[PDB]
């Protein structure tokens, strides 16, 4: 219907936010600190997961800081991520069992929103 | 003790070459290709079963659609065959891979006497690519370019009847659906007058 | 009798209402209380035409990002009746659907010949989210006629540019622009640019 059209637009804007992060990034504490990182992330559920890291990416993106602004980008980001995930329940998202640098974070939850964009085209 | 690097490529996601160059090797050898994904179900290590060869010596695999998982990590192991502990492995992400088809059945119509579109299809995802438009006229040294996006479309709104024009297109699999750096070859290119 | 919003896809929402009858005379207010997010706004509304009033709700500084498509934010004209606030009008606004553009900026001649012209442009305020799903419209204004004569030149993608070919030499012209995203139901051009005088070359 319109409402995977909804869904896949909201996708697109959360993707949109990471990329401008990870553009951002690429233009050294900050490649140091370390991220939660999802063991699965194939359903909106996993979302959960980008939702935790989400005050660590605030307080790494904060100290960086000499283009973003990031209190604005993470509540958007926030509210994105709450439509997109759905009702919470008990267990949505599992964590690997090592944590991961800023850059391979980011590319993850790109990668997922990628995922799930192809198929509801 | 070094191998040769592998390259991987998913053309218009219908199947993947893997390539590499072994001539670096002492003596021409016969390298083997093992892959499998990680985190999932196909963790079993599958052997390459279409082998692609250069010089009468493997050079390269084939795998098929369905042996195809975008948005799983990819890994390929190349292997000595005749010294087992000489291995190589890479994590490829394959959504960063894809090269489409170049555009196809580039048409172009009058919005009005000096206003043309280009139009084009993509045997794809319409939404999961973006383009590159090149146009010159006769009375130009060089192509023009402009980015365009998933709606695929080109307007061109100010157009010289005395001048004939010339349009292609390349297309990339970037930015909803992957991170993809290499464009498709260039359409066919079309003319007007 | 009607009350109509849009957003510029950063920190600027403006409203109109527009009444078809008894004209209020005390003092009315557009009252923004987002569904998600901590803070409320409000503006006072000042006519602007016959029948109309108008007022902007400032969110933050001038290219934020204070709201997202996933945003619904109540909106009511408050009007004082007494010492009472009556609620005259509401919509459940969804800032992604009724956008409209700030009017592009910066226009300059690129480079003029005798019978060609290229002008570039900048947008202003314009939300990331977009991406590059944007379009544009142009015009010029010729020596024998008006604005509303000169036909309306389509670009259907984000180019920020435009080439004008077959112009008349040592003629004096003048240029512009608007901007429109395509998400959204409601979504609309953005206002005309600043015209942007220019003079072909003479050969
Ligand atoms: C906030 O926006 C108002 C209104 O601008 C219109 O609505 C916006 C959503 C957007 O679509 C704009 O392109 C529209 O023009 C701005 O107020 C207008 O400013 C112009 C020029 O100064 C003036 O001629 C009009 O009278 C103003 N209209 C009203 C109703 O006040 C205002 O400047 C914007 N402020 C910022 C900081 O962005
Ligand atoms: C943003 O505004 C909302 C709604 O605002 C209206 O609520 C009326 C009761 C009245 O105060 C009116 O002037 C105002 O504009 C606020 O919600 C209200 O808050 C209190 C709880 O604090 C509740 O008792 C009310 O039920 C609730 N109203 C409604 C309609 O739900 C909200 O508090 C305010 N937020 C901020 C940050 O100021
Ligand atoms: C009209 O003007 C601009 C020059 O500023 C041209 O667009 C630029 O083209 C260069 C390469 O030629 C790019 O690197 C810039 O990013 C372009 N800028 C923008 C805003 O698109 C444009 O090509 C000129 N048009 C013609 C027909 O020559
Ligand atoms: C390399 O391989 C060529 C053909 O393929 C091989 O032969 C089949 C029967 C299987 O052994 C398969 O695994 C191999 O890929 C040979 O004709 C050629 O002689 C081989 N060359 C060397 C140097 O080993
Ligand atoms: C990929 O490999 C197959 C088999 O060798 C071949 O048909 C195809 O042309 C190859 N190259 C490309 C660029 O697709
Ligand atoms: C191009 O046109 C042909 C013939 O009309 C058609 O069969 C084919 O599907 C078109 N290609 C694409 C990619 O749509
Ligand atoms: C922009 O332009 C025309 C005229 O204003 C209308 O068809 C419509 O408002 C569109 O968005």
């Amino acid at each position: 219907s319109s409402s995977t059209k909804k869904t896949q637009l909201q996708l697109e804007h959360l993707l949109l936010d990471l990329q401008m992060i990870l553009n951002g990034i690429n233009n050294t504490r900050m490649l140091t600190a370390k991220f939660a990182m999802p063991k699965k992330a194939t359903e909106l559920k996993h979302l959960q997961c980008l939702e935790e890291e989400l005050k660590p990416l605030e307080e790494v993106l904060n100290g960086a800081q000499s283009h973003l602004r990031p209190r604005d980008l993470i509540s958007n980001i926030n509210v994105i991520v709450l439509e997109l995930k759905g009702s919470e329940t008990t267990f949505m998202c599992e964590y690997a069992d090592e944590t991961a640098t800023i850059v391979e974070f980011l590319n993850r939850w790109i990668t997922f929103a990628q995922s799930i964009i192809s198929t509801l085209t | 003790l070094p191998l040769p690097e592998v390259q991987c490529f998913v053309f218009n996601v219908e199947y993947m070459n893997c390539t590499w160059n072994s001539s670096s090797e002492p003596q021409p050898t016969n390298l083997t290709l093992h892959y499998w994904y990680k985190n999932s179900d196909n963790d079993k290590v599958q052997k390459c079963s279409h082998y692609l060869f250069s010089e009468e010596i493997t050079s390269g695999c084939q795998l098929q659609k369905k042996e195809i998982h975008l948005y799983q990590t990819f890994v390929v192991q190349l292997q000595d065959p005749r010294e087992p502990r000489r291995q190589a492995t890479q994590m490829l992400k394959l959504q960063n891979l894809v090269i489409p088809w170049a555009p196809e059945n580039l048409t172009l119509h009058k919005l009005s006497e000096s206003q043309l579109e280009l139009n084009w299809n993509n045997r794809f995802l319409n939404h999961c690519l973006e383009h590159l438009v090149q146009y010159r006229t006769d009375w130009d040294h060089s192509w023009t370019e402009q980015s365009v996006d998933y709606r695929h479309k080109f307007s061109l709104p100010s157009v010289d009847g005395q001048k004939r024009y010339t349009f292609r297109v390349r297309s990339r699999f970037n930015p909803l659906c992957g991170s993809a750096q290499h464009w498709s070859e260039w359409s066919h290119p079309i003319h007007w007058g | 009798s009607q009350f109509t919003c849009f957003y510029n896809s950063r920190a600027n929402i403006s409203c109109v209402w527009s009444q078809d009858g008894a004209l209020q005379d005390t003092s009315c207010q557009v009252h923004a209380w987002p569904d998600r997010r901590r803070w409320n706004q409000t503006c006072e509304l000042l006519p602007v035409s016959q029948a109309s009033w108008a007022c902007n709700l400032i969110l933050g500084a001038p290219d934020s990002q204070k709201l997202t498509t996933v945003d619904i934010v109540t909106l009511r004209v408050l009007c004082r009746e007494g010492v009472r606030w009556r609620v005259m009008a509401i919509q459940d606004f969804k800032p992604f659907e009724n956008l409209r553009l700030m009017a592009p900026i910066s226009l300059q001649v690129v480079h003029v010949e005798t019978h060609r012209c290229n002008i570039s442009w900048e947008i202003s305020q314009a939300s990331h989210y977009f991406e590059r799903h944007l379009e544009f419209e142009a015009r010029t204004l010729s020596p024998g006629h008006t604005w509303e004569e000169a036909p309306l030149l389509t670009l259907k993608q984000k180019q920020e540019w435009i080439c004008l070919e077959t112009l008349t030499p040592d003629t004096q012209y003048e240029f512009q622009v608007r901007v429109k995203p395509l998400q959204g139901e409601f979504t609309t051009w953005s206002p005309w640019s600043q015209p942007l005088a220019f003079r072909t070359k003479p050969a």
